[PDB]
Parts: structure tokens; C-alpha cells; sequence
């Protein structure tokens, strides 16, 4: 369709896949999201990365 | 690496099933060919041999001279989905106003189908399935009356908080699904995925859920099946002060997307309870009709 | 708001309404599906399994309950004496009921199709025999004597290595489909009847029992097909099952 | 050329003269899980020939008033050989069966026992008489080892089902004019690609006389029916201390 | 249309021909079904195949 | 008017229905959305977070709660001691509710996949040793010993400049998904033991505490998986919150 | 509140407005209100003829 | 001490079989964990009260009244979403009346 | 929910309404139709006699 | 039954008069000398 662009997801880093019937794209679904996911930012942030196989610290 | 010869040619690890029979298409009844008198010695087709384990292979064209019959007779009525998909009641749940059972607004309904005969004796028919399930909750007051009252229905899957109140926090259903409808309303429908942990429901489960000695006192936990035990369903009546109508809700279930594998024996002695063959002992009856004579009609 | 008009129907729960309906968990996604051997797919498979026949359905008390699993056969007077005799009408009371195919006929208003019934001698290996079994199309009374019986469909069993022998009853009807047939008008829907004749005598030499048994199983041909999907005429419930 | 055969496995050879061909359960052969069915992440243990042969457990004496006997699997092996011995250390195990019922007499006795294998074979109880009573069968009844146990309503397969439908299941008949042994091969039958051998059993075997037993006076009347059976493609996983129950 | 793939009966060998309107396909209507069979997985599961002209024991 | 007809479901509020409805600020543009660090797109990413596990779970008065975060070893007899054990079970009350995992497994029925135990030693430089963990799969019960103890899944620690070691506790199960494990029947879907044990002895020289801690980190694997949405089981609320 | 079923022959017809029959798991009933519009269904040609 | 988590993963830990995994990452997306509608305000609107017996009330749009709802969003510092609203009245026993 | 208005006719039972209406036997298949003499397919031919 | 543990054969009577027992080559050395009572009992082959 022709709508407008104010859903909270405009400009995302994952394609969504959703229904609508008014211009306004707040009102679609919530549809389906992409699955993507990126543990590294939490599970390890750090900044010289080590291997499985090293000891951590040497 | 392997050297040794034994190894190399061992079949260990073979994953494929090798499989006697394979399905073919049968939209329509078996057609009839023509047949002829055969005077032959050698050739017996009448003659069988049970104890192989198989059924007759002798079909009517050798056993009489037939004519040629053009079969189109349908056989899509007898597929697992057009026998299933066919909604029956498998719960009825009671919340009367002044009562021994109900009389604080709510009810906790343990989804458990084999409380009904028609429905069970048909998916027993079966040992594992395998399905989608479309449900319908049809409420009324007990003379079958329509009272402009909200009521609610949630979910509770197995770990969830159970309501024990009309006022319980758990109704706030921020993560469980609910259906909010009224008695005035349609009846409330919706559709439900395959959850069991298994790869298919089982009617039944010849073991125990844990282990340990199985004394007496859990010899109540033979045939219990985790794996079926899919949740609760709770109802309510929406409000803080008790409901001013008796009310009943009848569960319906229709099954769809069906898929069934060993089947087994009918039951035929009258169902006493839930999840459990027991039959009554003194009143062990025939499968069916009787006579007075094997000479006789 | 775009113009449409509700029409009869609006709101009515038809149970075997093959509809779309909400789904409660969105994006779930099942435990999947491993392979289980025995898979079937049309109750039609099942039909065409052999299970046994209650030809000798009289007994009732618990304890001799497995006799009606089968009949006997024992050293005659020559005379073409009757063996057994029973109603070929699948769906209805007798006989079928004890077989998987009588019942799935339960859960189904009309059936088209040859049938065929497997008897499977049980005697002692010297134990000889040749016996007449007939299928009695509509219209025929019981027969009265072998004579009468042999006009029929039948088939001459010789006792020997193999135990068994088929008695196809094929499909003779005059409609292309047939109720449960049960006594009163519907009776017009009656199969027909089956005979078991002593066509020489069971003989046996000293020393052999003189009384042996026959097992009866029976299923459906290929060309068999159920219509019309009802419930069964059993309800395996009293009260409330708890 | 059907009537005669040889079943060798493992260390054991088994033979018959009078045999009456072989069922393959299911119309299909025991099979390793594949590793898409799989769950568990641990390599397995198979044992291969130290387990997968034939081991024969128990007999039983056919009397002209008998009423059956049923067996459960893998419950009757789980405290024999080295199969019994896996099915202890392991949590995790799944086989196949070759089954082989053996029954001979001479050719002027006469009688015709059903041997089929039901999967899932729930035990039920006769609920007090009345029905009134909710009673459950004991771990004995259940589980009844290797000694099995005789079925108190044939009829009703102690289950309130028809033994007359049991035919629906893999099976075979020993029809003494005609052979003098079963043999079912059945293939691993569950929800899950392996399951506990302690307290889960697949099947049950059941070898019931629908056709009574009978000889005259003066001929052999000690007639044994002898169960024998072999695990194929037996497969273990998750691995601890021996476990019995 | 573009779903998700959660019905009951994904991967299975028949063909199935269903109507929905939702992203999640368990929503869907039953069908209609293939019409395959194989008796012989229950009627004739032997090892061995013997002719209907011959004599099963032999 | 366009003919329609109305099905069951008509009116009904399902709370996770999936739907359509009007928007109440026609041509509204949100405030745009600037770059801030830290988005998270799926909760698996979380599990994935070792998080303090209270192995030591028996302190319950307010000034000793932070004991609770870890627990202690100390110089032994040689007698291969028992040193602490816990159910894997991650949705299960125990230890693992202090954990992130064990928090937002509540939300899930069900989950899959491998477990894993970080443990850090925090004692002085100079303390030596080696540990024996172990990972008892389901059916074996609480090892009376070490020697029991070490025929199950387990992992021998050497104290060293490595502060921590993992244990992994590899998914085995019979399903394809465990619902979460309490006493009962559902003690089906239980995951097993862990028991840490003395493989040698904890060595200090002159000088040293005879006592150290340990601390407990916990996470999943990435085979990690969880299924059907559900309520967590605490709801943190006494009366109205005001 | 009413409930209507269609009872082929051969299906057991009920006896009581409390029949076991009334779970209706493979007849095809039809639950509707007064209030509703009238219920309409199609049906085939079910002869054997 | 480092700050991350451990990378050992189950093959290197004991002797491993293959697994082909095909369970679902679907259901613990943001939007099938929070696109689930659940209770956050309740209004009363009584005839003769001490609180609103003058036939109107304001509600202050705050989720946080509600535990459940409460905690999960909590789990998050920032959240961006839209959000869907349906509101259900009743008399206080549940009951429907022509208002 | 996609935006639709009722009007006028809602609900109502004409008897000549030609519509559609659920079937209540899934994939049940008729009889079929063998030959049978003296087929009429429209009353005008009726008229002529 | 403890007998069934090892290396067997099950005989069925029939117009094959006779069955054969193979006694499997299955010892830790690749001769055997006679075996007699004593510490020659190393080399026995075992027992039917
Ligand atoms: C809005 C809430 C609707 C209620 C949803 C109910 C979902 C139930 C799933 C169907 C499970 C099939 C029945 C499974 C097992 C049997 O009833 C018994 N437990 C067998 O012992
Ligand atoms: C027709 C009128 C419908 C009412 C519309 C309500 C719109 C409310 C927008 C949702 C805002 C999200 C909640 C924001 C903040 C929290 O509730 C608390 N203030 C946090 O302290």
C-alpha cells in the first residue's frame, strides 16, 4: 500500500513482515520479525578476543 | 580411521529405515475384472496360511467368474482428518452460585479428554497422534439461557500460577493468553498448536514417569504421560462480587492436521475413568450381540 | 466502513465446520516430528486386516468368554450335516462386532464392498476333512439341507498343509452402497447368509482327538469403501467417567 | 524353502524345520537414530555383538486349561548379560527385537496359540468388581520380569480391549498341525528417539491359546512354549552408575 | 501468502490444500487431505512375499 | 451489501490475538529514533550471560543474604569429601533462581539444550588443588561417594593462574524439550546432579587462609532453546501497588 | 439456547435432553440462539441409490 | 575476572554425537515475548462512592500499577514500541447493561 | 479487524435467497449417477404434451 | 540360562536328522597344547 511511516520500528535493522488497513503504520500487526541475534555484545565484550583452546590469561 | 576388515564392513550406524511396504494412491474403490472358469492344479488362490501373519491375498475374481465392474465409490470420507475434524464435547466445567463444587466464581479445568466415551474411543483407536486442535466453549445457564454476563478464559500452561480466586493477581494474564467474551456473544473459538514435548500425544504409556521403588502408594503413577499433561484452562466470572447467574461452560474440540501411527483394539468394555483401562471385573461383557445357538439365527 | 449484509448461518457452531480460528501462541513453532514406524493413513488400511469372527457367539459367562473366539468340527454320521451358520451383514449385530471392521462400519451410515472370511483349521495334523461353505445371496432363506445351500456362492475346503481357506462374499447388491442392515425395512439392506456344511466327514485315525476347532477371520476386499460419517451405536460410558 | 530356516546373530544361531515365514513388525527393519531425530548430544555406546544376540529368558508349560502369558521389553532383559548391563549404566537406550517363540509337539496333538507384540500394552485393573474402586496393577504386574505373567481376562487383554482385534498388531500363530515357532522382528516403537529401559517399556509380548491344547491319553502331555529374543541395533547414551530401578 | 511453518502436520508426506488468514499456519482450516494408502504395512507385513496363485507354505 | 456470514469467535478479546485496529493520531510521526548501545533482539542472546549462581542457598537472614553468592573449600583429610552438589534442573527452585537463566525460563514452558557452570576460585595465590565436578544424568541418585560420583559426566580441576574452569552440562534427555521439573510426576522432565568433590586436597603453605571461596557462574549453551510463552510463577505483589 | 443434530440412521437417536448422544463427536450438530438469525446449512445427496 | 562468559563449548568438553538442531528461536523475540496484552489500569466508576460518585475519572496513563506487566518491561532500560489498547467494561459482578 | 458496514437486509430469511451455506459433511461424496431414461430439464417441455 | 550366555545352537527336529555345533577357534595364544589338570588347564578349550 501507500502509507505513512510512523511505526515504532521505522528504520530497523531487521525486516518485518506485517498487515495493515489504515494509513497510518502504527495500526498493522506485529507481524514477524527477522532472527537475527548478537550474544557477543553481553556474553563477551571484550576488546582483544582469546580463543577457546588459549588460556584466557597469558 | 578404521583398518580392521570387521569394522569397515559393519553395517553400525545404518539411520535408514529400510521399509518393506511405501503408500499408494487409492482415491477410489477397487475396480472388478473380468474372470474366467480355471481348471488348474498348481494354482490355489482360495487356499491360505493364517498362521504366516498376513490376510488373505485372494481376491473375488478367482474365486467366481465376474463381470467387469467400473469402481468410482470415494474414498476420502474414511481419511484420519474427515473422521477426527469433526468437533465433539470433551469438557463440561460448572460455576453454580450457591454450590459444593464452584460457589467462589472460578474453575481450574485440567485439560484431560478422556472424561467423555465418544471422543475417547476414537483417538484410542490410536496409540500415538499428532494434531492441531480448533476449540469452542459454548456457555449457558443450566436451563440453556443466555445472561448478558463477561466471563474469561485463560490458559495456564504447566508452571504457570494457578487462579484460586476470582480476584487472583494471575488474571492480569500479562504472558498467558486469555479470551475475554460475553454469554450473549458467539460461542468463543480458537486454535491450538501441537505442544507436546514429544513428537506426538500418547493415549497410552505402558511405564512410570520416575524412577525409584513403585510401593504401593505410587502405583497411582503407572501410565502417567508428562508428555500429555499440556496445562490447565481456568474460567471466571469478570468482577469483584459474585456472579448473579449460575452458569456451565461445554468444551468442544475438532481436531485437524491429524497424524496417527499403531493402531490398536477398540475398546469394549464400558470407560471408568480418566486415563486409566480399568474395567469393571463383575460385569465383563461380550464385544457384542449373543445367541442361543452357532446353528441357528 | 465497507457495505455487507449478514445472512442465515451468522453465529451458528456447526461442529463439523471446517473453519479458520484464532491461534492462542503466535510464532510457536511444535516439537517436531521424528520418525514412528505404523503410520496410517485411511481407516481403509485398517479394514483390510483380518481379525477374528465371533462365528460362535453364545457363550456369556466371563469364564468361557474365549470360546466364542471359535467353533468346532468333530467325526459326523455322513448325512451332510450343518456346521455353522451366520448373517454376512458386517454392520450389524452378531458375529462382527467382535472384528475391527465391524466397528470402524460403526462410525460410518453406508459401505460398498466384497468381504472375505479366512477359516483356519486348528485339528491335529492327521485330521482330514472337506467341508462346503456357502455364501447365500439376498432372498434365499437359511437353507434348509446341503442341496439347497450349494446353489449358492461356495467354496470346497480340502483339510491338508494349508490350514486355511477364503470364502470371498462379493458384493451382489442391487444399490450401490447399503445401510446397517437390521431387522424391519432396513432389512432390505441384508448382505445375505454363510453355511458350513460337512461335504465328506472329519476323519481322523486312532489315537487324534475327535473334536478340533476352527478359527474364523475376517476383513474387507479392495473394492470396499465406507460413506457418510456417523457416530457408533455404542456408548462405553455409564456415568460420569472420573 | 519357507517351512525350514536359520537365524544367526551375534554369537547364537537359532533353527526350525516347521517355521511359517517371518513378520517384519510395521513393514520395516530395526534402524539406528539418525542424527536429525536425535536430541541427546552425547556419542552413543553400541555394544553391537556382545548385545544384539539371542538370549533365551524363559518357558512356560501349555496346559489344556491355560490362559495366556504376556512379556514386557525391554523390562524381561534389563537384568540379563551385557544388554542388561548398558540398560543400567545408561539412562538413554532404544533396539529392536527378533523375537522367536518356539513350540513343538507331534502331528496328533492339536491347538493354535496367538503370538502378537502391542505396543504401548497398558495393564488395567478389575477396579474392585464393581467398578466402584479406582486400583491400580503393581510394578510386579507391570513389570513382571522375565518370569512374565498370566493374563487373568484373556479376553479383554486384562486392557477392556477385544483380544480379538489383537490381530491389528504384528503377529504370527503356532498352529501345531502346521508350524512349531513365531518370529516377529519389530523396529524401535516410540515418541522419542530413545527413552529409559527401566521405566518405560515399549511393548508387550503376548502369547495367548485361542484354540485350546489337546492330544489323547498316552501322548507326550509336558508341551513348553519357550521364549527366545534378540536386541538389534541397540543404541545407549547418557552414562552414570548402575541404576536397577 | 508468507507465514510461519507450525502446523501439526509440516513435513509430512501428502499434500495438504488449506485456507488461513493468520501468520501462524496451525490456524489454518483441515483441508483436504491426500488419498494414498498402504494396507500392506498391516495386512501383509512378511518378509518374504508369497502369490496369491501359490500355496503360502512351501 | 456484500453477503457475509459470522463464525464462532465473533466479538471475543484474545490477548494475543494479532490484529488490526484504528490508529487515534492520524499523520503522527514519532520522535526518530537515535543510535543508543546495547539493543537486544532475542531474549536467547540473556541466556547466554553467565549470571551468579547461589549454590549456597541456605543463609536466609537479611545480614547473611550475600553469603549465599558464594561457597567455601578448605584443607580436608584426604578422604575425597563431598564438597556441595545442586539439581541442573535450571527452571527448577533452587540455585538456579538467582540466576538471569532461571528468571526468564520462568516465562517458557519449555526448553532444550546444553548447560554450563563456570566456577571461579577466589582463594589466595598460594592455595592448590583439584576438584572432581560431576554431572549425574537422570535415574542416578545422589552419589554416596566419590568413586559413584566419577562415573557420571565430570570434569577435574586444577587450581592454577586460570582462576575458573566449566563444567558443561550437555543436554541428555529422552524428549526433544524438557517442561520445567518438580517434585511429581513432572520430576520426568528433571536434568540431574551435580556434586563437587575433593580430588586431592586444598594446600596452603604458612601464612595462607585455610579457608577460600568460590563462586558460581551460570549460562546456556548455544543450542539453547526455549518454547511456549508462558506467566512466571512469582508475581511481585502483595496488595494494590500505590 | 438449542442444540441441533442430524442422526443418520444407524446412529444412536437420543432419548433424553440429557443423551450421551448429545456429545455429538462425529454427528454434525449445530448450536445456535433465538436470538441469532436462522441457522442454515447445505446438505448432499445421501441416498445409496 | 575477564568479564565474559565461557566459550567451551559441549564438543570440547566429552565426546559428542552429530545433531542436526532445528527447535525454534522464534518465540523469544521481543515482540512474541511482549506483543501479549495484559491488565495495566482499572477505573471505577461507582454511584454512591468515595471516590468517583460524580459519574467521570482521569486516569494517569503509568503500566507500573501492575506487577505482572511491571516486572517484564523492567527486565529492559529503554523500550521504543507501539502499543495496542482495548478496554473492557462491566458492571462489578461482570455484568453487561445497555450504558 | 478490515472495516466493513452493515446495511439493510442483515439477517433476513429470503426464501428465494440463492446463497451459500456451510456443508455439514466434509468430504462426503454422492452416489453417483448411473443412466436413467426420461430425464426433464425444463417444465416447458412438459407443456408440450 | 546361564549356560544360553555363551556360544550356542538351538536344535529343531526334523527331516534334517542332524545339526552342527561349531567349537569356534577363541583362545588368547594361537596354539593350545594338550590340556590337562594343573597349570595345563590354560590351554583348555572350554565346555558343552
Ligand atoms: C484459551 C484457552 C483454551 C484452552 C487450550 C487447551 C489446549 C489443550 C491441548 C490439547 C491436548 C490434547 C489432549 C491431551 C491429552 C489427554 O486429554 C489426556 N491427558 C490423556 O491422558
Ligand atoms: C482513546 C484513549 C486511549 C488511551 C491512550 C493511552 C496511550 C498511552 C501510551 C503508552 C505509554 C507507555 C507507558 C509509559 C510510561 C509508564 O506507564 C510510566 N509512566 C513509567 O513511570
Amino acid at each position: 500500500s501507500h502509507e505513512n511511516s510512523n511505526s515504532a520500528t521505522e528504520g530497523s535493522t531487521i525486516n518485518y513482515t506485517t498487515i495493515n488497513y489504515y494509513k497510518d503504520s502504527y495500526a498493522a500487526t506485529a507481524g514477524k520479525q527477522s532472527l537475527k541475534q548478537d550474544p557477543d555484545k553481553f556474553a563477551n565484550p571484550v576488546k582483544d578476543i582469546f580463543t577457546e583452546m588459549a588460556a584466557p590469561l597469558k | 580411521g578404521d583398518r580392521v576388515a570387521d569394522v569397515i564392513e559393519s553395517s553400525i550406524g545404518d539411520s535408514v529405515s529400510r521399509a518393506l511396504t511405501h503408500a499408494l494412491p487409492a482415491p477410489t474403490g477397487q475396480n472388478t475384472q473380468v474372470s474366467s472358469h480355471r481348471l488348474d492344479t498348481g494354482k490355489v488362490p482360495a487356499l491360505q496360511a493364517a498362521e504366516i501373519g498376513a490376510s488373505s491375498n485372494a481376491s473375488d475374481e478367482s474365486m467366481i467368474e465376474t463381470r467387469c465392474v467400473l469402481n468410482s465409490h470415494s474414498t476420502a470420507e474414511t481419511t484420519l482428518d474427515s473422521f477426527f475434524s469433526r468437533a465433539g464435547l470433551v469438557g463440561e466445567i460448572d460455576l453454580p452460585l450457591k454450590g459444593t463444587t464452584n460457589p467462589n466464581g472460578y474453575a481450574n479445568w485440567d485439560i484431560d479428554i478422556t472424561g467423555y466415551a465418544q471422543m475417547r474411543r476414537k483417538v484410542e483407536l490410536f496409540t500415538y497422534m499428532r494434531f492441531d486442535a480448533e476449540f469452542t466453549f459454548v456457555a449457558c445457564t443450566p436451563t440453556g439461557e443466555v445472561v448478558p454476563q463477561l466471563l474469561q478464559y485463560m490458559f495456564v500452561p504447566p508452571g504457570a500460577p494457578k487462579p484460586d480466586s476470582r480476584e487472583s493477581l494471575a488474571w492480569q494474564t500479562a504472558t498467558n493468553p486469555s479470551v475475554f467474551v460475553k454469554l450473549s456473544d458467539p460461542p468463543a473459538q480458537v486454535s491450538v498448536p501441537f505442544m507436546s514435548p514429544a513428537s506426538a500425544y500418547q493415549w497410552f504409556y505402558d511405564g512410570y514417569p520416575t524412577f525409584g521403588e513403585h510401593k504401593q502408594e505410587k502405583d497411582l503413577e503407572y501410565g502417567a504421560m508428562p508428555n500429555n499433561m499440556m496445562g490447565t484452562f481456568s474460567v471466571r466470572t469478570v468482577g469483584t462480587s459474585k456472579s448473579k447467574y449460575p452458569l456451565v461452560v461445554r468444551i468442544y474440540m475438532r481436531m485437524k492436521h491429524v497424524r496417527a501411527w499403531i493402531p490398536r483394539p477398540m475398546r469394549n468394555q464400558n470407560y471408568l475413568f480418566k486415563a486409566n483401562p480399568n474395567y469393571a471385573g463383575n460385569s465383563i461383557k461380550p464385544t457384542g450381540a449373543s445367541r442361543t445357538a452357532i446353528t441357528t439365527l | 466502513g465497507f457495505p455487507t449484509e449478514l445472512k442465515p448461518g451468522t453465529n451458528q457452531f456447526l461442529t463439523t465446520d471446517d473453519g479458520v480460528s484464532a491461534p492462542i501462541l503466535p510464532n510457536f513453532h511444535p516439537t517436531p516430528c521424528i520418525h514412528i514406524p505404523g503410520e496410517v493413513r485411511n481407516l481403509l488400511e485398517l479394514c483390510q486386516v483380518e481379525t477374528i469372527l465371533e462365528v460362535n457367539n453364545v457363550p456369556t459367562n466371563a469364564t468361557s468368554l474365549m470360546e466364542r473366539l471359535r467353533f468346532p468340527v468333530s467325526a459326523q454320521a455322513g448325512k451332510g450335516e450343518l456346521c455353522a451358520v451366520f448373517r454376512a451383514d458386517p454392520g450389524r449385530n452378531g458375529p462382527w462386532q467382535s472384528t475391527l471392521l465391524g466397528q470402524l462400519c460403526g462410525y460410518y451410515t453406508q459401505w460398498s464392498g466384497s468381504l472375505e472370511v479366512t477359516f483356519m483349521f486348528t485339528g491335529s495334523f492327521m485330521a482330514t476333512g472337506k467341508m462346503l461353505i456357502a455364501y447365500t445371496p439376498p432372498g434365499g432363506p437359511l437353507p434348509k439341507d446341503r442341496a439347497t445351500a450349494m446353489l449358492g456362492t461356495h467354496v470346497i475346503w480340502d483339510f491338508g498343509l494349508q490350514s486355511s481357506v477364503t470364502l470371498v462374499i462379493p458384493w451382489i447388491s442391487n444399490t450401490h452402497y447399503r445401510a446397517h442392515a437390521r431387522d424391519g425395512v432396513f432389512d432390505y439392506y441384508t448382505t445375505g447368509l454363510v453355511s458350513i456344511w460337512y461335504q465328506t466327514n472329519y476323519v481322523v485315525p486312532i489315537g487324534a482327538p475327535n473334536t478340533a476347532y476352527i478359527i474364523a477371520l475376517a476383513a474387507a476386499q479392495k473394492n470396499f469403501t465406507m460413506k457418510l460419517c456417523k457416530d457408533a451405536s455404542d456408548i462405553l460410558q455409564t456415568g460420569t467417567i472420573q | 524353502s519357507d517351512r525350514v530356516a536359520q537365524l544367526t546373530i551375534g554369537n547364537s544361531t537359532i533353527t526350525t524345520q516347521e517355521a511359517a515365514n517371518i513378520i517384519v513388525g510395521y513393514g520395516e527393519w530395526p534402524s539406528y537414530c539418525s542424527d536429525s531425530d536425535a536430541t541427546a548430544v552425547d556419542k552413543p555406546t553400541r555394544p553391537d555383538v556382545s548385545v544384539n544376540r539371542f538370549y533365551t529368558l524363559d518357558t512356560k508349560l501349555w496346559e489344556k486349561s491355560s490362559k495366556g502369558w504376556y512379556w514386557k521389553f525391554p523390562d524381561v532383559l534389563t537384568e540379563t548379560g551385557v544388554f542388561g548391563q548398558n540398560a543400567q549404566f545408561h539412562y538413554l537406550y532404544r533396539s529392536g527385537f527378533c523375537i522367536h517363540v518356539q513350540c513343538n509337539a507331534s502331528k496328533f496333538h492339536q491347538g493354535a496359540l496367538l503370538v502378537a507384540v502391542l505396543p504401548e500394552y497398558v495393564i488395567g485393573t478389575v477396579a474392585g468388581g464393581t467398578g466402584t474402586e479406582d486400583t491400580h496393577p503393581p510394578y510386579k504386574q507391570t513389570q513382571p520380569g522375565a518370569d512374565g505373567f498370566e493374563l487373568q481376562h484373556p479376553y479383554v487383554l486384562d486392557a477392556g480391549i477385544p483380544i480379538s482385534q489383537l490381530t491389528v498388531c504384528p503377529h504370527q500363530w503356532i498352529n501345531l498341525r502346521t508350524n512349531n515357532c513365531a518370529t516377529i522382528i519389530v523396529p524401535y516403537i516410540n515418541a522419542l528417539p530413545f527413552d529409559s529401559a527401566l521405566n518405560h517399556c515399549n511393548f508387550g509380548l503376548l502369547v495367548v491359546p485361542i484354540s485350546p491344547l489337546d492330544y489323547d491319553q498316552g501322548a507326550t502331555p509336558v508341551i513348553p512354549i519357550t521364549i527366545t529374543l534378540a536386541p538389534m541395533c541397540s543404541e545407549f547414551a547418557g552414562l552414570r552408575q548402575a541404576v536397577t530401578q
